[PDB]
């Protein structure tokens, strides 16, 4: 396990950089804190048009103007 | 009004073709402890005047053709494959801006082994054709690890825009994050423009040895601007400069720099190495560069979601 | 005559069918076959197809008539009437549909075709900050699992087949 | 409907034509097989693309990829035609009628 | 079938806003936040309505 | 044998590139979405049988919305009338069909 | 438009001068020669190796092809899902890689 | 470098896409007076035209169903010129 | 010695850098003093030709700002 | 062949197969056909001698012409119709298209001519794949697009199979040959009742893989390929000899045997929806595929053809050939009529 790795990095660079590379492609996003903020911006970027809704008169969490404090924010866009 | 910009595009391509040979002769010169042309004009400057007037004056070498019609294709093909690739570069302002100019440069350049594939066949001779075979199978290798390279860089520009790939490159070189995929790239466009160490046209016949000093004249200027075209890309695509969009001229001196330095180092790598032998480039090709490269392919997916640094689409 | 230029690329693009149909030599019936796929292509990108039209020169073009190219030129050892006649057949009737649906504005083969400028049938919005079609092929990794799932393994299976039957043993 | 389309169809019975007389040659064959198959593949691109059917995009890529895949496979058969007679004549490929 | 009712040239003239995309585009955070309710009105009749004729006033 | 796995497991394997009326990338509309739907919700559950003669007309406008058959037609008629009538003298186009009206926006 | 005034005059660019290398020194009127390869006449031996490096370039170039919207791809809100079918299609690339490597297929053009 | 430089990037992006949302109110009513526009003036001049034609309804829809449908390129500018129609239906595609 | 391969070089330098220089002065000419306008997505060029209905000289690149307003 | 890549390569025809069958979209039956047909291809060029080259060469070709067609087909379909799904066809172009690719891919008459070819070039368990499990995709596609099938050209393909595959038989020695006439007649008989009852359909197919299967397990078990060297049976194993008589008794559907079962059944069928002459015309046809039936029982089982000194060394080797589910089969293909009302779980 460590006879056979000291072997092929003598023999083969090319390719234990390779599978090792790879790997780190696999397992790596996995334990990543920053994957969740990539979902996070890809779902942030606004490429249709914010449809608005009708007023029935009972929505407390949808806002009745973009600069009302009610809404979904992008405060941790601007800071992270 | 275009027009003009079409001609001030093409003909100081052929104009720097031009000197480029004659930057050839002298830089190989100096490196080889001797010097390059300096009696035809003064510095040798008149040396492809010269050579041009002697190639397209030189008697035509008549062959007989398996096809005159493809005998005929292949260096129009050759020149307009190698004029168009000219079109979608950003140096800072392309003549042609198009949303998809990596994946058609791609293309065109994909296109370019028909030139030599017709030319081959188009020759009587059989030893040509096996030449030309080697020569589309040598081109064909390295535009798998082209096309893999250049999309795994492009998956940090965000789009196929050549444009864009200026102001991806405004705080840092791409070459910083991806210079593995920069020196597999390197040595890929080394290898598709049959250049020295993978020249295997001169290595002991090349696959245009039938055509007359004027058409093969085309052959070797089409194939100049291809080298040129292929260092400006790089440049481009790695080395991408400051642009002042009030300047632009700012960008047009540091890309020319840049592009020019890169083409001596060209010119520079011919005068350091023996060739391959034709299977010891397929052992770098498809045992050394492509598993590198599809490794940085995964490395280069899974990187920017990792690390939240995914490049906007626009 | 600018507004039936898609139509004109199409004409070529039976034109250049009729090159390989009829099959003078697999060579040149390998550039009629890569004339048409550049005026194919032309056609694509006139409806708003670049990246499709980008994979008929990269994978069709530039990918596979080379390896068609190469493999006859490993083949039919370098150096008619049928193919001559079959040629003017094919483009005598393609200048009579031409001329049918231009004096007429419509005609009927096997279905009924509007003889006027292809630009009519277009939409007359914009698509916001996206290609649709770039769009819908980029949905190839979210939506199409199963597609791409098919796809990687018919061309694993694909290079597996062509090593089995190209050795003989 | 659309005038392109009457072009396109044209052009798949071409090429159908064409595949469905040989010759001598099965590479002219195998041209034939794959003007119908670029056909196919301008066809449905038109319709998409005109459709404004989004994911349906994706389709004629994949009417692409299996079928030069397709072509990989008829060019190897065609090489093993080659490497027993010379020639990919498809009159020598006549021993099954006994 | 039945005959398409259209409104008429004079139900369509309104006094234009002649200006440029850089004008609209620089004045653009400004006019999304001064000029909220009517135009969140209009596009929720045009996306309720789903006729543009039954959207012009 | 049409053994469908995919409602049977509750996989989503092909079902959504099926229709122009699915779920789309970015809210892509078809151009034919609302003729789709109709026709869809129209031939809903009753079978084919009962499908082709009670849902004709949903379906008759939806497939004029497809290719645009009847729509091109008139647009023939209408252009060779004018056509006609510009050859016998007895029409003049207006000025904004003429291109000489400043256009609206 | 302006791209296929750019093709045509890049077109006409190079057909003028393939016009000219043909026929340029044609004018002259030199002299009429005679003159009556490594092989002679002995027919093309077919090579299977360069046929397969051939279609071994064809199927990488699909398996490319389905490669290519990945810049697109990095774009979506199903990004677990695009992650690991972008994965799923390089390691599928080098799965085929890895079969052509150890039946020998890349030998003697290795 | 690339990560700090594309999160700064993501973010100018949604500066211009809520640019954008913040003018498609206007865009779409001057869109919409656009298309009505240019679809009263096709039923005029169809009017003026259609005439002497036997059995035509002027403005006949070619639908069943009395749903508004977006109008086509070729009903839109079917009866103006070819320079307009070029440069409506291949405009973009052809620009550069 | 080693810099006299500098005229060469030099005189490919001019020639590689007469495109740009030619294609930021023609588009600075053909466009009223600014860049050519990008547009590669469908609402740049909606916004470009709606630019070029509200100019009145069929000219996208002649912008009007609060002038044209009352 | 690799046996991991032997079952790799099955696995991917039985994926590509089980694909047709699940799919509600289109392109992903395509996709079905053209993953069967690439992975097929090396199981037909197993033993690498130029009759299977030649073999493989024909079948892709009509497998890739019948492929064309069916894509031109559904994209006609999604010009009509705007979708995908792998129901109706809405138009008769697209139908008739579809119906000469599915017809082209099952090898119905006239577009048999490469079954008794191909079917002779390749080995018999490749054959056995390819006259059984190479139906299945088409009569699934068959099977759902009924509502648009056009009634004259299924029936005219109907026909035309039964009577093709019934007098092409009957001039022939070779064994595989033999099997590719009658798998031609009995694609014909599954077709004659599609759009009548189609499961009488799926029952017909499986009664014909079952009885195809045991004949050429018993070919595969016999190592015969000719009639002449199947005559030589009854001195190497006489308990084979009886079980080709039984299972061919059975294929040219005599009573009380199960191989009468499909065509009564189809019979029953016919004369539902007053149609008499066309069943009884198909009825008598069938007598062709009898006859040479019963002429390889004249050969192998009824009579005692003259064998030659080097069996006796045979004699001292019993078979060491797995011969899977050949009892199975035997009894299946034979003793199954009683159970005719178990058709029910077929509908
Ligand atoms: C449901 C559908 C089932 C379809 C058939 C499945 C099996 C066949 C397919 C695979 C195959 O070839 O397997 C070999 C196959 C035997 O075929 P063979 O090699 O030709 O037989 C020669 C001798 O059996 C060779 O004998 P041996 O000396 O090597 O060892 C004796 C062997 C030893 O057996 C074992 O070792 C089995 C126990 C271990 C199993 C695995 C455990 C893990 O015993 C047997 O196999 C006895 C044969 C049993 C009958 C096989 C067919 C089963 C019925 C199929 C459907 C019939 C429907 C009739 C309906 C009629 C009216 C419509 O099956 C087995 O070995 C196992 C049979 C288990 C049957 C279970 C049935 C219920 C399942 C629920
Ligand atoms: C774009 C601007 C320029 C870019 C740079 C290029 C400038 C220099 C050019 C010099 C002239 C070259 C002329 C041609 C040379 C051809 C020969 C050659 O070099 O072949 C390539 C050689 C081939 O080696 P070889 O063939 O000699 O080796 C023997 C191989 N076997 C045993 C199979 C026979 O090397 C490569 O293939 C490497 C390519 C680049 C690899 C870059 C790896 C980067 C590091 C990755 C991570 C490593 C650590 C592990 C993981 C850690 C994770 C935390
Ligand atoms: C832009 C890139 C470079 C462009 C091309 C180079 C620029 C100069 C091109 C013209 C050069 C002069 C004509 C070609 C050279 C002639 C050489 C030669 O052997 O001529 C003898 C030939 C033949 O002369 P001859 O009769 O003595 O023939 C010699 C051969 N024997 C005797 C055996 C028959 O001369 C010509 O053909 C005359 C050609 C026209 C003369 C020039 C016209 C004006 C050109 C402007
Ligand atoms: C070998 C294959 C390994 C990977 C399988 C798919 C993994 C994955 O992410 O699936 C989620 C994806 C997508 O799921 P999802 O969770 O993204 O779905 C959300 C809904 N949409 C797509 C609208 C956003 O696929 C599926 O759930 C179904 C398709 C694959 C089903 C399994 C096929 C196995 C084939 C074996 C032969
Ligand atoms: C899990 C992540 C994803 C992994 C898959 C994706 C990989 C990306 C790169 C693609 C590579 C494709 C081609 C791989 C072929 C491997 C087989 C091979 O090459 O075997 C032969 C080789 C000896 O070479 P030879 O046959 O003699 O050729 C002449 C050169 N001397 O034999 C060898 O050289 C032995 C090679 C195997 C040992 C490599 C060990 C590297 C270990 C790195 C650290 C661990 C990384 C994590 C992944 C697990 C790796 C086991
Ligand atoms: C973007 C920039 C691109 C630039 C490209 C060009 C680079 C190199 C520029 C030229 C360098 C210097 C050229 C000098 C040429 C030789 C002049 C000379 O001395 O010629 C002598 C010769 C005979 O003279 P004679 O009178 O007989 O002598 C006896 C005197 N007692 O007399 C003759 O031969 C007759 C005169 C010949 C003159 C030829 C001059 C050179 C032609 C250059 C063409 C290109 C010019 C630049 C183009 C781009 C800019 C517009
Ligand atoms: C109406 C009258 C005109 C008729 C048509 C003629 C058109 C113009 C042609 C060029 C000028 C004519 C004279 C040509 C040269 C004659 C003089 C000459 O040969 O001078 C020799 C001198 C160098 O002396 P040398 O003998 O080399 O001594 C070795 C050093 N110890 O040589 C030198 O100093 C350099 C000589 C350079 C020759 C001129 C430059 C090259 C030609 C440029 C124009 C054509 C090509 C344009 C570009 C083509 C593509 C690159
Ligand atoms: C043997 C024959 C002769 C051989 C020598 C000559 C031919 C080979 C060399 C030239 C190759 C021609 C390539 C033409 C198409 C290239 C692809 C293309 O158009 O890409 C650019 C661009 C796509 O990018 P995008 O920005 O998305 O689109 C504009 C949207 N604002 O899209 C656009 O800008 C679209 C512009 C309008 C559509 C252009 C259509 C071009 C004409 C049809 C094809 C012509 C070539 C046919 C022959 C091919 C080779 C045999
Ligand atoms: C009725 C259906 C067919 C309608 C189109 C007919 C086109 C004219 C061809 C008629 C047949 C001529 C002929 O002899 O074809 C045979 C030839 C292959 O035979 P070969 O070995 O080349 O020559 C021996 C001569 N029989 O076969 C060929 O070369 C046929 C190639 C056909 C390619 C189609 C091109 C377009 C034809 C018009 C549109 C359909
Ligand atoms: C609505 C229906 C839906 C679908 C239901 C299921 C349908 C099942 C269709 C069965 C198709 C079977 C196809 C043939 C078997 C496939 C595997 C194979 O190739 O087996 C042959 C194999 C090859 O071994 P090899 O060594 O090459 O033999 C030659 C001599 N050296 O090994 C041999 O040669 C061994 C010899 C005996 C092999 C006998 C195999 C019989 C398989 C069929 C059984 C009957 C069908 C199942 C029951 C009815 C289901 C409907
Ligand atoms: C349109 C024509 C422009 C001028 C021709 C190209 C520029 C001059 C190159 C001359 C040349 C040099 C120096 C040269 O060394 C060489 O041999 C390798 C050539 O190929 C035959 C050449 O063509």
């Amino acid at each position: 396990v460590a006879a056979f790795l000291k072997n092929v990095w003598a023999k083969e660079p090319v390719l234990v950089a390779s599978f090792a590379i790879a790997g780190l492609a696999v397992i790596l996003p996995t334990l990543s804190p920053y994957t969740k903020y990539s979902l996070m911006i890809n779902r942030a970027t606004p490429y249709n048009y914010p449809v608005p809704l009708r007023d029935d008169g009972n929505m407390p969490d949808v806002p009745s103007h973009p600069q009302d404090p009610q809404g979904p924010s992008l405060e941790w866009l601007k800071r992270l | 009004m275009f027009m003009i910009n079409v001609l001030t595009l093409i003909i100081p391509i052929l104009l720097a073709v031009a000197f480029l040979t004659l930057v050839e002769r002298k830089v190989l010169g100096y490196m080889q402890f001797r010097k390059g042309p300096n009696v035809v004009g003064p510095y040798g400057l008149l040396q492809p005047i010269a050579d041009a007037i002697k190639l397209f004056i030189k008697e035509p070498l008549r062959p007989a053709t398996s096809s005159i019609s493809m005998f005929i294709l292949a260096p129009i093909l050759a020149l307009t494959l190698a004029l168009t690739m000219w079109i979608p570069l950003p140096m800072p302002y392309p003549l042609i801006n198009m949303n998809l100019g990596v994946l058609f440069m791609l293309a065109m350049s994909s296109l370019a082994v028909y030139s030599i594939l017709w030319s081959g066949w188009a020759s009587n001779s059989k030893y040509a054709l096996i030449g030309a075979l080697r020569a589309v199978a040598q081109t064909i290798s390295y535009e798998v690890t082209l096309a893999i390279i250049l999309l795994s860089v492009l998956l940090m520009n965000g789009s196929f825009t050549l444009s864009t790939l200026i102001i991806t490159q405004e705080q840092v070189w791409l070459i910083f994050p991806a210079w593995p995929l920069a020196m597999m790239w390197f040595i890929s466009t080394l290898a598709e423009t049959n250049r020295a160490p993978f020249d295997l046209t001169e290595g002991e016949s090349g696959f245009n040895v039938e055509y007359a000093a004027g058409p093969f004249a085309l052959f070797f200027m089409a194939e100049y601007a291809n080298i040129i075209m292929m260092n400006i890309f790089t440049t481009t695509l790695f080395l991408g400069a400051f642009h002042n969009p009030y300047m632009p001229e700012l960008y047009t001196i540091n890309f020319t720099i840049k592009s020019l330095l890169l083409s001596i180092t060209f010119l520079w790598i011919r005068a350091s190495y023996p060739r391959f032998r034709y299977d010891q480039l397929m052992h770098l090709l498809w045992k050394n560069f492509l598993p590198l490269t599809l490794a940085l392919c995964m490395w280069h997916v899974s990187l920017p979601i990792l690390l939240s640094s995914i490049p906007p689409q626009t | 005559m600018m507004t039936y230029i898609v139509f004109i690329l199409s004409i070529i693009f039976v034109m250049g069918f009729v090159g390989f149909s009829s099959k003078p030599s697999p060579i040149y019936g390998g550039l009629g076959l890569i004339v048409s796929g550049g005026v194919g292509c032309g056609i694509v990108l006139n409806f708003g197809g670049s990246f499709l039209g980008l994979m008929v020169f990269l994978i069709y073009l530039g990918g596979m008539m080379v390896v068609f190219g190469y493999t006859t030129a490993m083949a039919t050892e370098q150096y008619n009437k049928v193919v001559l006649g079959t040629f003017i057949t094919g483009l005598l009737m393609e200048f009579l549909m031409v001329y049918y649906v231009l004096k007429d504005k419509e005609v009927e083969i096997v279905f009924k075709f509007n003889g006027m400028g292809d630009w009519v049938i277009y939409d007359t919005g914009d698509s916001g900050f996206f290609s649709e079609e770039a769009m819908g092929i980029a949905a190839l990794y979210s939506y199409g699992t199963w597609l791409v799932i098919v796809t990687g393994w018919s061309l694993l299976i694909g290079v597996v087949v062509i090593m089995e039957i190209t050795r003989g043993n | 409907m659309s005038l392109v389309y009457m072009n396109i169809m044209m052009a798949f019975t071409v090429s159908l034509t064409g595949l469905l007389m040989y010759r001598s040659h099965l590479m002219s064959s195998l041209l034939c097989l794959e003007g119908m198959m670029l056909s196919l593949f301008i066809l449905a691109t038109l319709m998409i693309l005109n459709s404004h059917f989004t994911l349906a995009s994706m389709m004629p890529i994949i009417l692409l990829v299996f079928a030069a895949c397709e072509a990989a496979l008829g060019l190897s058969l065609l090489v093993m035609v080659s490497n027993t007679y010379g020639t990919d004549y498809v009159q020598n490929l006549n021993l099954l009628q006994c | 079938p039945g005959i398409v009712e259209l409104p008429s040239l004079e139900d369509l003239k309104v006094q234009e806003v002649k200006v440029s995309s850089s004008v609209l585009k620089a004045a653009a955070h400004h006019y999304g936040a001064q000029c909220d309710k009517p135009n969140k009105e209009f596009m929720l009749c045009r996306w309720e309505e789903k006729d543009p004729r039954r959207c012009l006033e | 044998p049409f053994f469908d796995v995919q409602k049977k497991l509750g996989v989503d394997l092909d079902h959504w590139m099926t229709i122009q009326s699915a779920e789309q990338p970015h809210r892509i509309p078809a151009r034919c979405h609302a003729f789709e739907k109709e026709w869809i919700e129209c031939a809903h559950g009753i079978g084919s049988i009962r499908a082709e003669k009670e849902c004709k007309i949903e379906f008759e406008d939806f497939r004029e919305c497809l290719l645009r058959q009847k729509t091109m037609k008139r647009l023939n008629a209408i252009k060779r009338q004018r056509d006609k009538l510009i050859k016998e003298g007895k029409y003049t186009p207006p000025p904004h069909h003429s291109g000489q009206e400043d256009l609206r926006p | 438009m302006n791209l296929m005034i750019t093709l045509l005059t890049n077109f006409t660019l190079a057909t003028l001068l393939v016009t000219i290398a043909f026929w340029l020194p044609q004018l002259n009127v030199y002299s009429e020669k005679t003159s009556p390869d490594p092989m002679g006449s002995a027919r093309l031996p077919f090579s299977m190796k360069f046929f397969l490096v051939a279609i071994t370039f064809l199927l990488f170039d699909l398996e490319i092809a389905l490669l290519l919207p990945l810049p697109w791809a990095s774009q979506t809100t199903n990004l677990n899902t695009m992650l690991t079918m972008a994965l799923l299609l390089i390691f599928l690339l080098a799965v085929s890689l890895a079969y052509e490597w150890t039946q020998k297929g890349l030998e003697w053009t290795e | 470098s690339m990560m700090r430089w594309n999160r700064e990037r993501r973010r100018l992006q949604i500066e211009d896409f809520e640019a954008r949302i913040a003018l498609m109110p206007l865009l779409q009513a001057e869109k919409d007076r656009r298309v009505l526009q240019m679809l009263r003036e096709n039923l005029e001049e169809e009017a003026t035209i259609m005439k002497d034609v036997p059995g035509w309804k002027v403005g006949e829809s070619v639908f069943h169903t009395t749903r508004w449908v977006t109008p086509m390129m070729g009903e839109l500018y079917g009866l103006r010129t070819g320079e307009e129609i070029l440069s409506s239906t291949y405009g973009f595609i052809w620009y550069t | 010695m080693w810099f006299e391969v500098l005229p060469g070089i030099a005189v490919m330098g001019v020639c590689l850098f007469i495109p740009g220089m030619a294609t930021a002065r023609i588009h600075r000419f053909s466009n009223g003093g600014r860049e050519k306008r990008v547009a590669h997505y469908s609402y740049q060029w909606y916004l470009m030709e709606r630019d070029r209905r509200v100019s009145g000289v069929n000219r996208y690149y002649v912008s009007k700002g609060l002038e044209n307003i009352d | 062949m690799n046996p991991i890549i032997l079952i790799i390569i099955l696995m991917t025809v039985m994926l590509g197969t089980i694909i047709v069958m699940i799919s509600t979209h289109w392109l992903l039956i395509w996709i079905g056909f053209e993953m069967n047909m690439l992975a097929i291809i090396p199981i037909m060029m197993k033993k690498h001698n130029p009759r299977a080259t030649e073999a493989s060469t024909k079948y892709f070709l009509t497998q890739s012409t019948a492929s064309m067609l069916l894509m031109m087909a559904i994209i006609i379909n999604l010009m009509f119709s705007g979708q995908w799904t792998v129901m109706k066809l809405f138009n008769p172009m697209a139908s008739m298209l579809m119906t000469m690719a599915l017809a082209m891919k099952l090898g119905m008459a006239p577009f048999h001519f490469w079954v008794p070819e191909v079917t002779q070039g390749i080995p018999l368990s490749s054959g056995l794949i390819l006259l059984t499990w190479q139906k299945l995709a088409p009569m699934s596609v068959l099977y759902q697009i009924l509502p648009s099938i056009n009634l004259d050209l299924i029936l005219t393909l109907s026909i035309l199979s039964i009577t093709i595959g019934g007098w092409g038989g009957l001039n022939q020695t070779q064994l595989r040959k033999i099997m590719a006439y009658s798998s031609i007649a009995h694609m014909g008989w599954m077709t004659a009742v599609l759009l009548y009852n189609p499961t009488m359909t799926l029952l017909n197919l499986i009664i014909y893989i079952i009885m195809t299967s045991t004949m050429f397990t018993l070919f595969m078990a016999n190592s015969t390929t000719t009639t002449l060297s199947l005559s030589h049976t009854w001195n190497k194993a006489p308990i084979m000899t009886i079980l080709v008589l039984i299972t061919l008794l059975s294929m040219g559907g005599l009573p009380p045997l199960s191989g009468f079962m499909p065509k009564w059944m189809i019979i029953q069928e016919m004369t539902k929806n007053d149609s008499i002459i066309l069943p009884t015309l198909m009825a008598i046809t069938a007598l062709l595929n009898l006859y040479f039936y019963m002429r390889l029982t004249y050969s192998t089982a009824l009579t005692m053809f003259p064998s030659t000194n080097n069996m006796k060394m045979k004699w001292q080797f019993p078979t060491t050939k797995r011969m899977t589910l050949l009892p199975t089969m035997t009894v299946l293909s034979t003793m199954l009529l009683p159970l005719t009302p178990i058709l029910s779980i077929l509908e």
